[PDB]
């Protein structure tokens, strides 16, 4: 039917608008935002700590630095690099060379349907072992907080301070899993799926949000430093969005024709 | 229509449900669901593709070609050639948009295709 | 609601199971209006 | 009808081919309350800043390709005077406050003729970094003038070229393949917009409310809204017709709230 | 007003320069009753035949002279597929019934420009043999394509060339001087019609009811209505303007009644 | 009583030995609503298709063995003209629609004598592929004529010979031992049916409603109902009695709904 | 019912535990009728 798309508004019609027919009855409400994002998906795979760690230093990190890489998981669907917020998402097509291969993550599913600018929800976290008969624990600190390093000595054994604290620590049974829900805890009101600002007035990276996350989790072995092993253990981190809400329509990623 | 305002012309938009062979001729298109669009003051024309299916739901992805995942074709024919006055650009362009009709519904969330990141 | 089929019971209080905004004290609407 | 005159302060903009004003999200994007994140009495609208500010954009030529664009950051353009956009008292107030919250009313002007053809998509896009170069620096007035229009490319469609922090020599430099600030040119009509089609009008109007990840934002760094002008259908005309039609725009800040008064901003 | 969209079945035709629909003889040429001459329950309208069928006519050029014309027999054109006029289920039903009664809604499309000049008379003419050659045979699709437009001549103005029975050798062949099926070009506006003037519209609409010497008629031979397109003012334009504007038409059978169902018609 | 005459359109079939009409599943298999899977106004019954179409089947002889059969796919038989079953306007409409939903009323005619003996089971069978050869191709009119009656065999009793997709050289060809489209001859009376016993009647009538895995189905490929004629007791008679009694059938589509009008179907 | 002896409780809502048709808005009957 006659219209003018230049207006910026085009009404959705049906078979009977210009032709002869009727409306098809509604088949489902699966496009409902709350229902759609309310399901677990893989966020990242991290190594399990077997001693107190040294949190990765800020960028740019110079050669010779002593730190633990691939252990901390930033809870966010946004791109991350080496446990920190990121803008560009990267991977390694040529894993051959010199230098540490930074861990990167991205909620692929989230962005394939994130046709909006802002998002908010509580976060259900599930940690699954990728190792046989593993006994591990999970640690977590809020957005804006940090990992408490070092350790204390009990009976000449070094026990990392990450065994204690005021934040959630979940000890799984041998071969078991860990699961719990966290509240939106960032100081921001909503999470910017895409962002155009800057978190600092000087030497800031445009588009890089400072606290677009639900905090950080890590996994460790309920054993003292001394009883350390040599074989690196891995654990998978799953997240689920509870009571999700979204604002300001936006685009979905470009699909190549090649 | 994004040609000049002095332009005139008519188009025939048609939708054909599945057939053994895809229609090509104006005579064939004209026998399916169609509407004739006249170029003039108003620049646009919306065309609703009726939902004509054997099943109450249809496949979103044509993994295998069937009457449940492929529902025919939409085609645009120029009915009467575009007429322009002297000193007017030739070959006017027609912008195409697609959207869900008011009774459009989606069912069963599936895994995403992560390739947009490669 | 969301992807939740539990009609019956809620063991933990709303303020613990979920976060709620602090106070400062079907029908799908359009996201654009032509005026 | 198609003839309208919008007044604001000692300002008035007329058009004789209005398509109406596209209001984003709510019927009156002008309704807004003070930010809940600041306890100081804010500075609100006063007549010297309740008006339209007008500036220029680069001309449209036959050579500009489909999906090529120009972007105007808000309030960024006021701060850099892009297109000669001097915000008078608005900028003076902006420079003296840590925080600023406001909406925008914009009109893009570009008259063609009944003998020209082509179409521009004019949209207000939330949270973009289209005004920044991949190296992280904001495009200078000179750089904007040298390029005229930014060509759509794999980098932009991918977000592969958005600003980022270099990792340092400690890390193997990764292959950047995507970014959340990408632009899918085919979906730019999802945003509040109007299309400036040579055959239907010489202007477009959009009215948007304040948005942001927080109740209010840093004056000097926010960019919640960006005016985007993108080619959908290349410009064309016969020899003799006026060439390179110009493009201008008018912007009006609406329901502004300024918080955190201090001495003029000085770069560190 | 001038912008209309006429729906019928899975069909819809739009125009942005309508002059209104010229209804012949009665306010609603669509009202009609079953034929009193058949006792069998008739087949009436069903959705697959309640629609517009569209076909082509030969293009209009500067060379076509005043009063030259093109004719479309109804339902004849459906039977021969003149102009690519395939009547789908309508023709299939027509071929299987001895009798058929119906009216017609027609629209002729031909867009020009504000810089072209010329006028076509579009009429629905009752009881003509304009689709037949003087030798009695119907013009084939090839013959229609070779001539393009039929020139007005003394023969047509006189009816001198209409089909007839040769008398035989027993009689002296007479001088044929006139025929009742003549065409007085100056009076073609007496019929239901509209004029397609380059300066006023790109289409015309006519709506006529069933007519005939009897309540219903033979499907295969009737020709109570003929769509006539005749030049009143020669086409003209300056070098550079689009040449040879095309002409198309849409036809919709209204309130049809079919009687005498049988196997498909087969020529004897 | 036993004498009935069933009228439909310009059609009427009489019998003087009716056993009554066997209605499947519901008291009135004729009641039916439009398909919920199509938003376009459907074409429904019109008088030219509300009638009985009659065709032939191969004759019954003393040589036909127990459980041998003949099958008539519906609407398939209309499409291939099996037994001379030309569906007039029904087929013409069928060929022009993507979808079609309908029920069927059928009568099988076969008169014998009070001196003949034998019995035929006449049933309407849902979802079969009895009209297809194991290689996947539909039996041609010539193939049906060469075989006359299909003999019951291990293949049919097993479904071992139904159409299938060959796996390809990548796979070891398996031993096909069974198929869901098998036929257990002893249980064919589970379907809507009547038995044509030489001693009791010269005809049988069955009336079935629309069925399918979906609200409506593809015109060109559906085969929800198949008319099955199978020998239960071999034909026999003494020398002098009429030999090879003929078999005919009449079919009437009921409450049809056609959706998705388009140009005539053309094989790809 | 089916092969279900749970008379007591249903933890999950009917629309989650089962699928239900969307709207378009003892005594064993015969499957054949002679008319």
């Amino acid at each position: 039917s006659t219209d003018n798309a230049e207006t910026g508004v085009i009404e959705a019609g049906n078979t009977d608008t210009d032709f002869s027919g009727e409306l098809a009855a509604p088949g489902s409400n699966h496009t409902n935002v709350k229902f759609l994002f309310d399901r677990s998906r893989l966020l990242n795979v991290i190594k399990v700590l077997e001693k107190d760690a040294v949190f990765p230093r800020p960028f740019p990190t110079q050669e010779g630095a002593q730190q633990d890489d691939g252990y901390f998981c930033l809870l966010t669907p946004r791109p991350t690099v080496a446990s920190r917020p990121a803008t560009r998402f990267g991977l390694y097509a040529n894993p051959s060379g010199s230098g540490v291969l930074a861990n990167t993550s991205l909620d692929f599913n989230f962005y394939s349907l994130a046709c909006f600018t802002y998002f908010r929800s509580d976060l259900e976290v599930t940690v699954v072992s990728l190792e046989p008969d593993l006994e591990f624990a999970v640690g977590w600190f809020p957005s804006g907080s940090e990992y408490q390093a070092s350790s204390f000595v009990y009976d000449q054994l070094h026990v990392p301070f990450h065994f204690t604290g005021r934040t959630p620590r979940a000890f799984a049974s041998k071969g078991g899993k860990v699961s719990f829900v966290l509240p939106w805890n960032s100081v921001s009101s909503v999470l910017p799926v895409r962002w155009g600002g800057a978190s600092k007035l000087s030497s800031a990276t445009r588009g890089l949000p400072a606290h677009a996350d639900w905090g950080t989790i890590y996994a460790f072995v309920p054993r003292p430093n001394e009883k350390k092993s040599t074989a690196v253990k891995h654990v998978a981190v799953y997240i689920r969005y509870k009571n999700a809400r979204a604002w300001c329509p936006s685009m979905l990623p470009f699909r190549s024709y090649k | 229509f994004c040609g000049p305002m002095m332009a005139r012309g008519k188009f025939l938009l048609s939708y054909s449900p599945p057939n053994g062979t895809q229609p090509q001729t104006l005579s064939e298109a004209m026998q399916c669901t169609y509407s004739i669009w006249d170029i003039g003051l108003n620049s646009s024309w919306t065309f609703v593709v009726p939902y004509i299916s054997p099943s109450d739901y249809r496949e979103t992805r044509a993994i295998t070609n069937s009457v449940y995942s492929a529902d025919g074709w939409f085609s645009l024919h120029k009915l009467t050639k575009i007429t322009l006055p002297p000193d007017c650009p030739q070959s006017p362009c027609i912008l195409f948009f697609a959207s869900a009709g008011e009774d459009y519904t989606l069912r069963l969330p599936v895994d995403c295709n992560p390739s947009y990141v490669f | 609601r969301g992807n939740n089929g539990n009609m019956t019971f809620n063991y933990y209080a709303n303020t613990y199971q979920n976060s709620v905004d602090f106070s400062t004290s079907g029908i799908l609407n359009p996201l654009g209006y032509l005026k | 009808d198609r003839v309208t005159t919008q007044t604001a302060g000692n300002t008035a903009i007329n058009t004789q081919s209005s398509l109406g004003v596209l209001c984003a999200y709510v019927e009156d994007p002008t309704k807004s309350d003070p930010p809940s994140s600041s306890t100081d009495q804010p500075t609100t609208t006063f007549t010297a800043i309740d008006r339209w500010y007008t500036g220029r954009l680069n001309s449209w030529t036959k050579a500009v390709k489909t999906f090529s664009f120009q972007a105007v950051p808000l309030p960024g353009a006021f701060l850099s005077r892009q297109g000669g956009l001097n915000g008078g008292a608005f900028t003076a107030t902006l420079h003296r406050h840590f925080l600023m919250k406001c909406g925008w009313q914009v009109q893009v002007q570009c008259n063609l003729t009944q003998f020209h053809q082509g179409a521009l998509l004019v949209a207000m896009v939330p949270e973009t970094t289209l005004d920044v170069k991949p190296d992280g620096k904001a495009k200078s007035l000179q750089e904007l003038n040298e390029e005229q229009w930014v060509e759509m490319s794999d980098d932009y469609r991918t977000g592969k070229n958005m600003p980022f922090q270099s990792l340092g020599t400690y890390y193997r430099p990764p292959n950047w393949t995507w970014g959340p600030n990408f632009i899918n040119p085919y979906q730019v009509t999802v945003f509040p917009h109007q299309i400036l089609n040579a055959r239907t009008s010489t202007s477009v109007d959009i009215n948007v409310p304040y948005i942001g990840e927080t109740p209010t934002q840093s004056s000097e760094t926010q960019n919640s809204w960006t005016l985007l002008v993108m080619v959908l259908v290349p410009l064309d005309y016969k020899e003799g017709a006026t060439t390179d039609p110009e493009i201008t725009f008018s912007v009006r800040p609406t329901s502004p709230y300024f918080n955190g008064l201090r001495n003029r901003y000085t770069a560190g």
